[PDB]
């Protein structure tokens, strides 16, 4: 009576991202492969602009374009929602709030189909200022690390995550971007509703040599933590 | 500083003891990480000897992190009442915001920890403090149905 999509993590495991955008009317689409190893987490994924010019700044799509791929330490695997909702999976929504700027809406599906972890996401972003950091493409080709906050949803049966990440201006400053979250299984199975925790992230943006079009290859690592019961 | 990374390492560990060597043998109580996070904020998930360890060794109670997140603020959103009373004592700010968008009493008040509540408030926390989204404790607790809370905020 307990789920147990954390088996589907045990290996690496190859990885689809399909992105279909909307900025301001400015229409896109990304596509991303690559695989992912839970008991490390790490991702390793090469993302496409398959429709032309990305509108928008890389660094700013991070986040939209897996936290199944999070490495549960053994003390805390009945605090992993992400793999408990597995294989039928979870629906990803966030709104994303650039400060003095536009916001990104995203409805994600994630889930397996056949061997793959697919990532499938609508994002919609309205108010941008086509001078401000984002039309403008403003923010440095980088990433930081962050902490990731998760806590239980209970009436909903899934999770809230909150978190602010701060993209590099190329000139000087920063520009936050506040993402409010919200993961609800897909399926009616057994998931794991945690306790409070957090994610430690940390990201490496770089290019393809070979690739002409507008593309992002990306390395990540995510651990969880924050729970010290049965260290 | 390379000791501080190793005691960056031993607080989020909880190795007690590999807290206690690196620190006798001079690793810097306040070292950062890439997150803004001193030992204090990593213990404060609930390794509450490493705690008192490091407030004894000089600890900076009120370090902030690149969101504004003090100890105590971690300590309230995870729980752990020993590690509040304990910050506390060695002069945590019991009101600490500046940018974190809460105080710790909020985050006690979301979270339903009501002796954290009670202890925030003994140590002056103020009841009428509002979040970033414009809401007192009491109003978080009239939100979440808790009337326990709601009760302990009158």
């Amino acid at each position: 009576m307990v789920s147990k999509g954390e088996e589907l993590f045990t290996g690496v495991v190859p990885i689809l991202v399909e992105l279909d955008g909307d900025v301001n009317g400015h229409k896109f689409s990304v596509s991303g492969e690559g695989e992912g190893d839970a008991t490390y987490g790490k991702l390793t994924l090469k993302f496409i602009c398959t429709t032309g010019k990305l509108p928008v700044p890389w660094p700013t799509l991070v986040t939209t374009l897996v936290q199944c791929f999070s490495r549960y330490p053994d003390h805390m695997k009945q605090h992993d929602f992400f793999k408990s909702a597995m294989p039928e999976g979870y629906v990803q929504e966030r709104t994303i709030f650039f400060k003095d700027d536009g916001n990104y809406k995203t409805r994600a599906e994630v889930k397996f189909e056949g061997d793959t972890l697919v990532n499938r996401i609508e994002l919609k972003g309205i108010d941008f200022k086509e001078d401000g950091n984002i039309l403008g493409h403003k923010l440095e080709y980088n990433y930081n690390s962050h902490n990731v906050y998760i806590m239980a949803d209970k009436q909903k049966n899934g999770i809230k995550v909150n978190f602010k990440i701060r993209h590099n201006i190329e000139d000087g400053s920063v520009q936050l971007a506040d993402h409010y979250q919200q993961n609800t299984p897909i399926g009616d199975g057994p998931v794991l509703l945690p306790d409070n925790h957090y994610l430690s992230t940390q990201s490496a943006l770089s290019k393809d040599p070979n690739e002409k079009r507008d593309h992002m290859v990306l390395l990540e690592f995510v651990t969880a933590a924050g729970i010290t019961l049965g260290m | 500083s390379d000791l501080g990374k190793k005691l960056l390492e031993a607080a989020r560990a909880g190795q007690d003891d590999e807290v206690r060597i690196l620190m006798a043998n001079g690793a810097d109580v306040n070292a950062l990480d890439e997150v803004g996070w001193t030992p204090l904020h990593l213990a404060a998930w609930g390794h509450l000897e490493i705690v008192e360890v490091l407030l004894k060794n000089g600890a900076d109670v009120n370090a902030a992190d690149i969101d504004g997140y003090t100890p105590l603020h971690l300590a309230a959103f995870s729980g752990h009442l020993e590690i509040v009373e304990v910050l506390l004592k060695y002069g945590a700010d019991v009101n600490a915001d500046d940018q974190a968008g809460f105080t710790p009493l909020h985050l006690a008040a979301i979270f339903g920890h009501l002796e954290i509540v009670e202890v925030l408030l003994k140590n002056g926390a103020d009841v009428n403090a509002q979040d970033k989204f414009g809401k007192t404790a009491f109003d978080i607790s009239i939100d979440n149905g808790n009337e326990d809370l709601a009760e302990i905020l009158q």
